[PDB]
């Protein structure tokens, strides 16, 4: 069976303007488990570490996608995930709110 | 009352793209705390933590790693062979969990196998279960294994014996690590509005350990019934990360709290004011 990969999007400390902080990318409840994620400064990719594969419970597999950033009121930051259930590469922004 | 986790599990997947494309993923797990890695290409271990080791020797580690090299290359072969005979068809994903867990008190054991991602298997007490739905592809795995007494008697081993003991000798060695109390940091926020005149109010948690937590919108005393728990997410130190919600009328916001309860902070909960 084929499930949807599930995105969300936070920051490790509350978000400060100027201060360094993480950016963490959190994909679950995927199937099957070939994935691609990437996190983005402006629409473009930073260096990030990725966990190492698992899966819930149920089978469904997880990620965790983290890099070091510093958020500002310019900077737009988002994550990308490209899967076989995707027809397009989709893209969840941080909503530091 | 115990804190941190009660099982250990190794957990496999095993991908398979064509009769000459398979690969194998491997690691070491207390509930969703990784504390094995596995090199694939050498059949490696890697001790995440100081204390990955439990209480065994080297020379039982070393042991115990040569037997997981020899099965994932064993597992691969099997599979291949058998694609036709149990009418697989490419791609294909085999997932496998095996371990022991606490229970206030006889720890208990099992492995558990899915196909496609769907329950396929368990095995326990010397005995092979196929899953409700596993039809007769289940029936025939469970035959099989019957054909394959030893290497059905070292995975009962595995799991009445050899897990037991590791399980309690990790949950000591790592005690101090497993068992600390690390105090959330919280924030609030006003998410994407939802719609005329109301806001989403977000309370955010992170950092905390170990991971029971609850977190409620409050107006003084009163919880509020809209409140919405989103699901635990981890971060990448141990600690985890939480966003609870409140749908709310906008001349409705003022007094409303957000109440953090957890572990580390005894039994003074962190508050935090909407304005
Ligand atoms: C790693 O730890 C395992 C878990 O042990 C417990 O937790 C650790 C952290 C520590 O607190 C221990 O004290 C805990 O027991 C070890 O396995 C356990 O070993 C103990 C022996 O120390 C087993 O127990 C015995 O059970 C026997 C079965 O009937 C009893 O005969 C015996 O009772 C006698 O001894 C006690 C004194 O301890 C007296 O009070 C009694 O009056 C009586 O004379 C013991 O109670 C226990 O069953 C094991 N637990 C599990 C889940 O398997 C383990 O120790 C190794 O493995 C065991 C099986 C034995 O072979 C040990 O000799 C051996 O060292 C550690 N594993 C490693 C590799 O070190
Ligand atoms: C500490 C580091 C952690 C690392 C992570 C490890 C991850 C492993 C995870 C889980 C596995 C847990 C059990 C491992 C036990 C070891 C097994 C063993 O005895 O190991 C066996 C395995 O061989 C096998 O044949 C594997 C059997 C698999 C059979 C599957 C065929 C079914 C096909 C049909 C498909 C249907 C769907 C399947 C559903 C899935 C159900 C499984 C061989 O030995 P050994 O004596 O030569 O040895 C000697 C050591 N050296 C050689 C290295 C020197
Ligand atoms: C199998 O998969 C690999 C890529 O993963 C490919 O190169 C190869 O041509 C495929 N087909 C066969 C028959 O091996």
């Amino acid at each position: 069976i084929q499930r949807p990969p599930k995105i969300q999007v936070y920051s490790r400390h509350p978000p400060e303007d100027g201060k360094p902080n993480y950016l963490n990318c959190y994909v679950y409840g995927f199937h099957p488990p070939q994935i691609e994620i990437d996190l983005l400064k402006n629409g473009e990719k930073i260096k990030s570490e990725q966990s190492d594969l698992s899966f819930s419970k149920d089978w469904s597999f997880y990620l965790l996608s983290h890099a070091e950033f510093t958020p500002n009121s310019k900077d737009q930051y988002s994550c990308r995930v490209k899967h076989v259930t995707l027809e397009q590469p989709r893209i969840v922004k941080w909503d530091r709110d | 009352v115990f804190q941190g986790p009660t099982s250990f599990h190794l957990m496999q997947i095993s991908t398979f793209v064509n009769s000459t494309w398979a690969q194998n993923q491997g690691s070491g797990w207390l509930d969703d705390l990784q504390i094995h890695g596995w090199e694939s290409d050498s059949g490696t271990a890697i001790f995440l933590k100081p204390w990955s080791k439990g209480n065994f020797s080297d020379d039982e580690v070393t042991e115990l790693v040569d037997l997981f090299r020899a099965y994932f290359i064993g597992f691969t072969r099997e599979v291949q062979d058998r694609v036709n005979e149990f009418q697989l068809e490419y791609p294909f994903v085999i997932q496998v969990t095996a371990g022991c867990e606490l229970h206030s008190g006889a720890i208990e054991s099992s492995l558990r196998g899915a196909l496609g991602g769907l329950d396929f298997v368990s095995i326990q007490n010397h005995s092979c279960v196929p899953a409700p739905d596993s039809g007769s592809r289940g029936q025939k795995f469970c035959a099989l294994t019957t054909q394959y007494q030893g290497i059905s008697d070292i995975i009962e081993r595995l799991l009445s014996e050899t897990c037991p003991r590791y399980l309690l000798g990790v949950l000591d060695a790592g005690k101090a690590e497993l068992q600390r109390q690390v105090k959330p940091e919280a924030w609030l926020s006003s998410g994407p509005t939802p719609g005329p005149g109301r806001l989403l109010l977000v309370c955010h948690v992170s950092g905390f350990y170990p991971k029971p937590v609850r977190v409620m919108w409050m107006r003084g005393e009163q919880e509020q019934p809209g409140t919405q728990q989103g699901d635990l997410m981890p971060n990448a130190d141990w600690t985890w990360y939480l966003r609870v919600t409140l749908n709310v009328a906008a001349g409705e916001a003022a007094g409303l709290n957000c109440r953090v309860k957890h572990s580390s902070l005894g039994d003074q909960d962190i508050i935090l004011y909407w304005h």
